[PDB]
């Protein structure tokens, strides 16, 4: 309990099914087919279908949603975007130019030597980076100011194909010589050598000592392209490519110098950027000297220990709904089956371990089997049992919890076990249901994603993977009704604003989701008026 | 993991 558990309006339960989707179609539709009877009554009338998959959810447009972003999205009241669609958007509205760590860098620079270096995985691949992010970082960088800018090309080769890499870098060229007339390549190296993440310090060496000591073949703007192709005749591909030094010393890595990674994705950058920032250049076992004052920013946080800092830091995410709750010294529950623990804490509570005062957590075990077809029905019971001991204690005035089955089972493609899977899930759903209408708690049910819905493709095999159908939202309490937002359909990040908005709490400025619901009486004044 | 909004959130 709380201090101020008795302030709220209305008490609500929140279930999250996993993997349960809105389809019409019934062909291999496990939650149309189940027997269904309590969410066939629960998702009629006054109910909401909102969105749980791409943007919608900040991934990437066409993506289909998953259990880290949904119970993200949800226990956040506000889209999360994944640095992807987040970097994008920056390039699109012109804002690295004011982006506050690139211009701290370049500032550094113009403060400074003059000097700054670019470097990451160069190729459309977008799994690691995105040449487009490092064409719009190179125009930034000169509108900016900066004398000298050097650029590291690291070969992919394998987020696209082992010979593609003679184009990008023939577009490089081409990039700096006409569009900017600003920026010099200075370094390619494979990614094998440039981008190990198996503590392999003999392969970063190579990277390491050609950014450094401009060890390596030498080469200019008008051969590297010749270079590349023998190396390509030679059967070595993009991955491989052994070290060409371009500019001579100028281009290496010297004292004083700042470096910008533009890779957004942590795991492939942390040894080359460890070994520029920090100590792991002993790690490299090279004759060299490292040269000193280097200063090594990162397109996104590599590791929290790192000093480095991030063009894109991550969001803060402060007063997603676990912590507003407990800020408002409001008590609440969170409750999941073993495959769902991290999702109703970790995930939930804003994508960190951190457990907010007043919170409880309750952990039921899932069942010991081989694969969840062998056991359906999983440990809803359980989850079950343990929100209707809260409900009858009162305790909470927020409780929440998560029903795994849909989700689990649907990943085994096995139909019939998904059918009893959604069966069980509706049984323990309506024993909650019964329960808030006992002890006076308000019901709203939802999902994370799409899963069960959809368990075969249409040639008739298999499907086990989420979905992007919306999800059900759902509130038994009858003074409100739901209204959509006025510009986009609603969504995951409308789910916790809706939830405070029925306990009769404030919103806080950082949930940026809104209300989907209006209270009958406001609805009654709006249309009489309006 | 690490952060909101990481790679691994895509899947
Ligand atoms: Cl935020
Ligand atoms: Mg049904
Ligand atoms: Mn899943
Ligand atoms: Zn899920």
């Amino acid at each position: 309990a709380m201090a101020n558990n008795s302030s709220v309006a209305n008490k609500v339960c929140l279930i999250v099914i996993d993997g349960w989707g809105v389809s019409e179609d019934p062909y291999g539709n496990a939650i149309l087919n189940a027997q269904t009877p309590v969410m066939d009554k629960l998702c009629s009338g006054n109910w909401a279908q909102i969105e749980a998959h791409g943007l919608h959810v900040g991934l990437p447009e066409g993506l289909m949603g998953n259990s880290e972003v949904g119970h993200l999205n949800i226990g956040a009241g506000r889209v999360i975007y994944q640095d992807i669609v987040r970097i994008n958007l920056a390039v699109k509205n012109n804002k690295f130019v004011t982006n506050e760590s690139l211009v701290d860098a370049c500032d550094r620079a113009k403060n400074g030597n003059g000097r700054l270096h670019l470097a990451g995985l160069v190729s459309d691949g977008g799994v690691h980076s995105h040449i487009d992010h490092m064409f719009a970082l190179v125009k930034a960088i000169k509108e900016l100011g900066v004398p000298e800018l050097y650029l590291h090309f690291y070969g992919d080769g394998r987020d696209t194909s082992p010979n593609s890499g003679v184009g990008f870098l023939e577009q490089t060229l081409e990039f700096l010589e006409k569009t900017t007339g600003y920026g010099k390549l200075a370094t390619v190296v494979g990614r094998y050598y440039a981008m190990d993440r198996d503590n392999r310090w003999e392969r970063i060496n190579v990277a390491y000592e050609a950014m450094i000591g401009g060890v390596g073949e030498t080469s200019d703007e008008a051969g590297v392209v010749e270079v590349v192709r023998k190396r390509y005749a030679a059967d070595e591909t993009d991955e491989f490519l052994k070290p060409i030094i371009l500019q001579g010393e100028k281009g290496r890595v010297q004292n004083d110098d700042t470096i910008i990674f533009f890779d957004y994705r942590a795991d492939r950058m942390r040894e080359i950027s460890a070994a520029m920032g920090m100590d792991r250049y002993k790690d490299c076992n090279s004759k060299l000297a490292h040269p000193s004052n280097l200063q090594v920013y990162g397109m996104t946080q590599y590791k929290a220990e790192f000093p480095f800092k991030s063009l894109f830091p991550p969001a803060s995410n402060k007063n997603v709904l676990a912590e507003w709750l407990a800020e408002q010294k409001v008590s609440q529950f969170h409750c999941a089956e073993t495959e769902k623990y991290a999702h109703v804490t970790f995930f939930f509570n804003g994508g960190l371990e951190k457990q907010f005062e007043g919170e409880e957590r309750c952990l039921v075990p899932s069942p010991k089997v081989a694969t969840y077809d062998l056991q359906p029905e999983m440990s809803a019971a359980g989850v079950a049992d343990k929100m209707i001991e809260q409900l009858e204690a009162g305790t909470h005035p927020f409780i929440m919890c998560n029903f795994a089955p849909p989700d689990m089972v649907g990943h085994t493609g096995v139909y019939e076990a998904a059918v009893k899977a959604c069966e069980a899930t509706d049984i323990a759903i309506g024993r909650i249901y019964e329960a808030t209408q006992k002890h006076g708690y308000s019901l709203m049910v939802t999902a994370d994603h799409g899963n069960a819905e959809k368990m075969k493709a249409p040639d008739g095999g298999k499907h086990t993977a989420h979905t992007c159908y919306r999800v059900p939202l759902t509130l038994s309490h009858p003074g409100f009704k739901f209204v959509d937002p006025a510009d986009r359909h609603p969504a995951l990040c409308d789910v916790a604003p809706t939830v405070l908005a029925i306990m009769g709490l404030p919103q806080p400025a950082e949930m940026t989701g809104v209300s989907i619901v209006q209270k009958i009486k406001l609805a009654a004044a709006l249309e009489h008026h309006h | 993991x690490d952060y909101p909004g990481d790679y691994c959130y895509l899947y």
